[PDB]
């Protein structure tokens, strides 16, 4: 009766922002990356590759709620580097490394198939 | 060079009155210079320390040989040479007490300082003439090494 | 004996006030005696007070339900104020009575 | 530039198990894919039901769910394949479904099976997967009964309804003597070891790492039919891969707005 | 009442193992040796097999309505 | 009974008595997780408890995070000895058990029912009498 | 309305393929009562058509 439809954990509807940047006030260089209709399959790979950077003095994701598809990524870097040139370069480090790994993949696949 | 207190201490037990902790150890150590009691739990986890260890306790006001007093706060990229550098374990904390033998006769001459190193606690107790340096709420960085 | 010891202000002995109080506070409690009749007279009206309590809490219980947590609010002072118990202090008796 | 350089060991390889390793990257990195592998691997699964005649014992929804669980070989298929919602078909065509029909009845004194095997497809690559063992039981027809319907089978994955899921089980784990210490055993000895444990039997863990991370992944992916088990691996990273360069086209997006 | 085409758990088709494991089990095997047969090594495919009651066949013995 | 009608419940009582133990260490990117579950963060980062050979906080230092603003209590966890308290361990405690916040950070002690409860005079009583409710409500959410 | 009672089917947007029943029709929304859930949905009649 009150059941969401399954689309609506994936699907944005119309009107609906994709990823928006709200940068708090609380402490310099620190933004709030709040993207729509993700879960914890792109947020702990986000927070995890912005983790690896030195530059980056806070990185962490959260779900608001879980009825809700919703991930907040709050990043903070240093004052020479700010937290949407962070957030560009994890997305395109977490790329690279992906399409390494299914590079490596098909490599080794060819490999066992083969002999 | 904001060093509160600086001595050699060498270990006279481990968890006198059994294992409370899995990771957190509690040792009581004695000291040669300024004959001193020192009471610590210690992350035995990430940095073990055997019965009769010896190792160099300095207890500082900040990490900089400058002297300059820091604001609490994380800073995994400050970049100026720190006390930690010649150190294996470093703690932080907060002394909450300072305890003597005063009495409304006489001053203190003994002196005990109780610091939580985020729960982690330490009582230093001895001579009043080398516990100066510390004063309640103020924050406290421990510095220990082991010597060989 | 013990009430005696606790709550009776000593202007008495001079060199346990030395430590307990500042020296220009410890110069006019020693020599004004009206602030020592009045500390006498605090303390009189506490012995008083005293035998009332005895009056109306003859099992000797003394957890009472009150509204402002006292002692709490002391805490709340020293930490606000950074109030060093190791140092002679700047407030007059007087001052408090 | 601060990329891990993950590699890969294949150990094993059969029709419907990858047993494979994963080294030099992160754990949120291991776990999203072990995530795309349930939720993010598009496959073609039965969605669209309609029921012509059905005299059976189950009811006509029971049917539909016993139908939307049948996987159907959705290999080099469901690439090419679009999806319903994003279609410009009015309801459905050959780029975003499979169409399946069904027509049994029971004109016997003994029970008849429908099976998977009278699911037809007018598309001769996306068939029910017991039909390229036995084949899935769908409903048992008595004499007079019948059983007649026109199927749809659209694209979708497995974070809209475990239909899509291409997987049976995603075994995962990592650290197998527990160096790092991630769960503590209140008695070690009490516990079996695992398949990757490097450790002799005298011992039940290895010494405590204080410096080590999860650097070293074991995978056994066993696919339920619908995909190879190596299909399933490469179009999870694959579709990985989709997810953060749209995030990133829409981050810049946003960044070139502001 | 019927076979499920999925194990809840996990999703392993064990719908077109019911037939076969009655025949194994007719065949006087053991139902562990009936499982173990059949690739049902996680104990979450075997109780699939193993607690199934298959109530279609006693709502087979009713004559159809048409 | 001038007491709280709500204390921390079930899990998140279980999980605080299992979190303000001594030996309890978290690493950055859990501090970061954490921290981002708590909505009255001031947004930087504490000093760790142990900064070498690997900078880890402890549960104390994130529950002192969590406790608002300056509240001073002395409560006792479930297990203190009876004893401790004339022994020469009063105010060091060998099992954890005296538990002290002090200027809103947590000292001490190991956190319980009869300091997170619906006691009297405990952590949650004391905040919602120093601070308000407001301030309580947000402790209570930061909390669980 | 002509439309209420009518059968339908969701052409466009995320509920296409979806059959159902013009419980309530509007000119721009109609309320489709759907055959496959439990649920009345409120769409746009330009994502329509009628079977
Ligand atoms: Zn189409
Ligand atoms: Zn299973």
């Amino acid at each position: 009766m009150n059941a969401p439809p399954a689309f609506e954990s994936f699907l944005l509807f119309e009107g609906e922002k994709k990823i928006t940047i709200n940068k708090d006030t609380k402490v310099p260089n620190a933004c709030l990356f709040t993207i729509n209709k993700e879960d914890h399959t792109l947020g702990n790979i986000i927070k995890s590759q912005l983790l690896k950077d030195p530059q980056v003095l806070f990185a962490g994701y959260k779900v608001p709620h879980p009825l809700e598809h919703k991930i907040i990524i709050r990043v903070q870097t240093t004052p020479d580097y700010s937290p949407q040139e962070a957030f560009t370069n994890a997305i395109t480090d977490l790329i690279s490394e992906l399409s390494l790994l299914e590079e490596r993949f098909r490599v080794a696949i060819k490999d066992k198939q083969e002999g | 060079a904001g060093i509160l207190f600086e001595d050699i201490f060498d270990v006279k037990d481990i968890d006198p009155e059994g294992k409370k902790f899995d990771r957190v150890s509690r040792l009581h150590c004695e000291s040669e210079s300024f004959k001193m009691d020192l009471i610590l739990d210690v992350n035995i986890q990430i940095y073990p320390v055997d019965l009769g260890d010896k190792f160099r306790l300095v207890i500082a006001s900040t990490l900089y040989e400058d002297g300059t007093l820091d604001d609490g706060e994380y800073n995994p990229t400050d970049d100026r040479p720190s006390r930690a550098d010649q150190f294996e374990y470093v703690m932080y904390g907060k002394v909450y007490r300072i305890e003597g033998d005063e009495t409304s006769t006489e001053a203190a001459t003994r002196l005990s300082a109780y610091v939580s190193y985020g729960g982690l606690l330490m009582r230093l107790q001895g001579d009043a003439n080398n516990l100066h340096g510390f004063e309640v709420d103020s924050r406290v960085y421990l510095l220990m090494k082991k010597l060989a | 004996k013990a009430f005696e010891k606790k709550f009776r202000f000593d202007y008495t002995n001079e060199r346990a006030l030395r430590r307990t109080l500042q020296e220009d506070l410890v110069k006019d409690v020693l020599s004004n005696a009206h602030i020592q009749n009045e500390l006498e007279r605090e303390f009189e009206r506490m012995r008083e007070d005293r035998e009332v309590l005895r009056v109306i809490f003859p099992t000797g219980d003394s957890k009472v339900v009150l509204p402002c947590n006292l002692l709490r609010m002391i805490w709340n002072a020293q930490k606000i104020f950074h109030i060093n118990p190791r140092l002679p202090s700047d407030l007059h008796p007087i001052k408090v009575v | 530039p601060y990329a891990n350089q993950p590699t890969v060991r294949i150990t094993e390889l059969t029709d419907e198990n990858v047993k494979f390793i994963i080294e030099n990257t992160d754990l949120a990195v291991a776990n999203s894919i072990r995530r795309v592998f349930i939720a993010e691997v598009p496959i073609i699964a039965i969605d669209w039901v309609q029921i012509d005649a059905n005299s059976s014992v189950l009811h006509d929804e029971f049917i539909a769910h016993r139908l939307g669980l049948i996987p159907l070989t959705s290999d080099d298929i469901v690439d090419k394949l679009q999806y319903s919602r994003d279609c410009t078909c009015e309801e459905f065509c050959p780029e975003c479904s499979v169409e399946f029909t069904l027509d049994v009845r029971c004109n016997e004194d003994q029970t008849r099976h429908v099976t998977s095997r009278d699911l037809i497809s007018n598309s001769p690559r996306v068939i029910p997967v017991t039909s390229r063992q036995d084949d899935i039981l769908i409903v048992k027809l008595r004499k007079g009964q019948e059983l007649r319907l026109r199927a749809y089978a659209k694209k979708g994955f497995g974070k809209e309804h475990a239909k899509w899921n291409p997987t049976a089980g995603v075994a995962f784990e990592y650290d197998p003597d527990n160096a790092l210490r991630h769960t503590v055993y209140p008695k070690p000895e009490e516990w079996p070891k695992s398949e990757y444990s490097e450790l002799d039997e005298d011992e039940s863990q290895a010494p405590y790492d204080p410096n080590g991370k999860p650097e070293r992944f074991y995978y056994n992916v066993e696919s339920c039919g619908s995909l190879r088990p190596e299909t399933i691996v490469l179009s999870a990273l694959s579709g990985l891969k989709k997810k953060l360069s749209d995030l990133q086209t829409q981050l810049s997006h946003e960044i070139q707005s502001d | 009442m019927i076979i499920p085409v999925r194990c809840f758990t996990c999703g392993k088709i064990v719908g077109n193992k019911w037939e076969a494991y009655l025949g194994l089990l007719q065949a006087e095997y053991t139902e562990g040796d009936a499982l173990d047969a059949l690739g049902l090594k996680r104990y979450c495919c075997r109780r699939m097999l193993l607690a199934h009651v298959d109530l279609i066949e006693k709502l087979l013995n009713y004559a159809p309505l048409e | 009974s001038n007491r709280p009608v709500m204390g921390i419940v079930q899990d998140t009582l279980t999980a605080v008595r299992k979190f303000t133990k001594r030996d309890v260490f978290l690493e950055r990117g859990e501090v970061m997780n954490l921290l981002m579950f708590l909505s009255t963060w001031d947004g930087k980062v504490p000093q760790p408890a142990i900064l070498k050979p690997r900078p880890l906080w402890t549960g104390k230092q994130i529950f002192s995070l969590i406790i608002p603003g300056h509240i001073n209590c002395i409560r006792t966890h479930s297990t203190h000895p009876d004893d401790e308290d004339s022994g020469p361990y009063k105010h060091i405690s060998p099992g954890d058990t005296k538990v002290v916040v002090e200027n809103g950070e947590l000292i001490m002690g190991i956190l319980c029912k009869k300091s997170l409860g619906t006691s009297a005079g405990s952590l949650v009583h004391i905040s919602y009498l120093e601070m308000g409710h407001d301030i309580t409500r947000l402790f209570y959410s930061n909390i669980q | 309305n002509e439309l209420i009672g009518q059968t339908v089917r969701i052409s466009q947007g995320p509920y296409k393929g979806y059959i159902g029943v013009v419980k309530d029709a509007t000119e721009s929304t109609a309320r489709v009562e759907l055959h496959s859930t439990c649920q009345t949905i409120s769409v746009d009649r330009q994502r329509l058509t009628t079977v």
